[PDB]
């Protein structure tokens, strides 16, 4: 089964998806494809706590009812520089305006 | 093969190329980065989540969920459609 | 053009809602009008008698935005094999992402107010132009 993923780093967002039977390192080798960092420099994380590579997706709670394409459900990433990792850190989006009056 | 959509407020949405083609206006600015000066991250945060949706559901037989829009981000999320033709 | 056919052979159909909206069947009669049929809730099915050669097709029974009936528009009961009833299975399109928002617009907006919304013109009419079966009798013509 499908799930569908927003993999998010400071000001970076990676729409894709994965399979729920798929691994945490698989899913580095996917980040690695798009943004060039071996993933023995990634870390990933659900919410605060870092996901460990021989997991399943769907072991660390990732299921396609919840991570749905509508509605994709977020893996934090953390890069090392160099030596040693940089703290997560997942920039807001942007606030909305008020809702006019009129609605 | 993915693009970048980069939102007025700086950030970076990396989707695949043929989900971002859903919109014949993101096809021209490409035909791999398009800024979008006028879309802000909590709008096009949704538009790629969009594109995700229709791309799963169209031409699909399991039945098809509501593509939900929180009444604050409606209008604007309205006008970037518009801009956007998808 | 877009008419039933009096054909008085019988035919059995289960209407099934599997929308989240409240659904209104439409039967197109003889002269192609329009004739409403009782509202189905979400998830909600009805076995109705129909006749073979009778054209429908279903709408949201609020706002009146297009469903599909078995993936297309219209909906003609065809010849029962074997007693069974012939499934009319109503889902959501999937909607183009425009029509979505206006969808939602038009449903936080009183029509009186969608001038005082900040956008160009043809989005204005674009909102005012509400779903209406006619119009799409017209667009099937
Ligand atoms: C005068 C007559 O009975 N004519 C037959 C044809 C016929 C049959 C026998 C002999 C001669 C002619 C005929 O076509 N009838 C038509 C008819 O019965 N219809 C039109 C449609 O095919 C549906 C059917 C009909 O109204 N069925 C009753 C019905 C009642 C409720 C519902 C619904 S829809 C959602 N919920 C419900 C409960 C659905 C169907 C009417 C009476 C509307 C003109």
């Amino acid at each position: 089964m499908d799930v569908f993923l927003m993999i998010r780093r400071h000001k970076t967002t990676i729409f894709t998806d994965a399979k729920e039977s798929s691994t945490v390192f698989e899913l580095k080798r996917i980040v690695e494809g798009i943004l060039k960092r071996p993933p023995d420099e990634q870390r990933l994380y659900k919410d605060d706590q870092l996901l460990d590579d021989g997991k399943t997706l769907g072991e660390c709670g990732f299921t396609s009812q919840t991570a749905r394409p509508q509605a994709p459900a977020t893996v934090g990433l953390a890069f090392r520089a160099d030596d040693t990792f940089e703290a997560l850190c997942i920039e807001p989006f942007s606030s909305p305006p008020e809702l006019p009056d009129v609605m | 093969m993915y693009v970048k959509l980069i939102s007025s407020d700086g950030h970076e949405f990396i989707v695949k190329r043929e989900h971002a083609l859903t919109s014949g206006t993101i096809k021209a600015m490409l035909s791999n980065e398009v800024n979008f000066r006028e879309i802000p991250s909590h709008v096009l945060s949704k538009v790629c989540m969009y594109f995700t949706y229709k791309v799963r559901y169209t031409n699909s037989s399991t039945e098809i969920p509501e593509f939900p829009i929180a009444p604050e981000i409606a209008l604007e999320l309205l006008m970037a459609a518009n801009f956007l033709d998808c | 053009v877009l008419r039933s056919v009096n054909s008085r052979e019988p035919s059995q159909v289960i209407f099934c809602n599997r929308s989240p909206r409240v659904v209104l069947p439409v039967w197109l009669n003889f002269d192609g009008e329009p004739q409403p049929y009782p509202t189905l809730p979400p998830g909600t099915g009805r076995r109705i008698h129909s006749y073979r050669g009778h054209l429908w097709l279903f709408r949201d029974a609020g706002t009146h935005d297009g469903l599909l009936v078995n993936q297309t528009e219209l909906f003609v009961p065809s010849l029962n094999v074997d007693g069974q009833p012939i499934f009319a299975n109503i889902t959501l399109p999937v909607y183009t992402l425009k029509e979505r928002c206006l969808q939602v617009v038009r449903s936080l907006v009183k029509p009186e107010n969608y001038r005082r919304l900040d956008i160009v013109r043809s989005l204005y009419e674009d909102l005012e132009d509400h779903p209406n079966v006619q119009k799409d009798l017209e667009r099937l013509t």
